[PDB]
């Protein structure tokens, strides 16, 4: 129970982190989606996110 | 913290301690046991005989 206590901060941890990361991706991908009537910034950051 | 290291300290302390106290006691348990066979086979010489 301290290795699952270890072990529990761990995989929380990792999942975090991985959380985080997807969070990452649809958090710019909402940017992209959020930009109307602008054109612009359009095809350059959204198609750096699909990057 | 000291809950997993509490479990250091009793599991750890507690068991090396008791371990060698319990297995010295069947050390003694092991004496009582030689003791029992060297009589056993001791009276177990009429049997051969």
């Amino acid at each position: 129970v301290n290795n699952k206590k270890i072990s529990l901060k761990i995989s929380e941890a990792t999942i975090l982190i991985t959380k985080v990361v997807r969070i990452l991706e649809l958090s710019s991908k909402c940017q992209e989606l959020i930009t109307e009537r602008k054109f612009f910034k359009v095809l350059q950051n959204l198609d750096s996110l699909e990057k | 913290f000291s809950e997993q290291v509490a479990t250091q300290e009793v599991i750890h302390s507690e068991n090396v301690i008791k371990l060698s106290k319990d297995l010295h006691t069947t050390l003694l348990t092991f004496d009582k046991l030689d003791d029992r066979l060297t009589n056993v086979t001791q009276v177990v010489s009429p049997l051969g005989d």
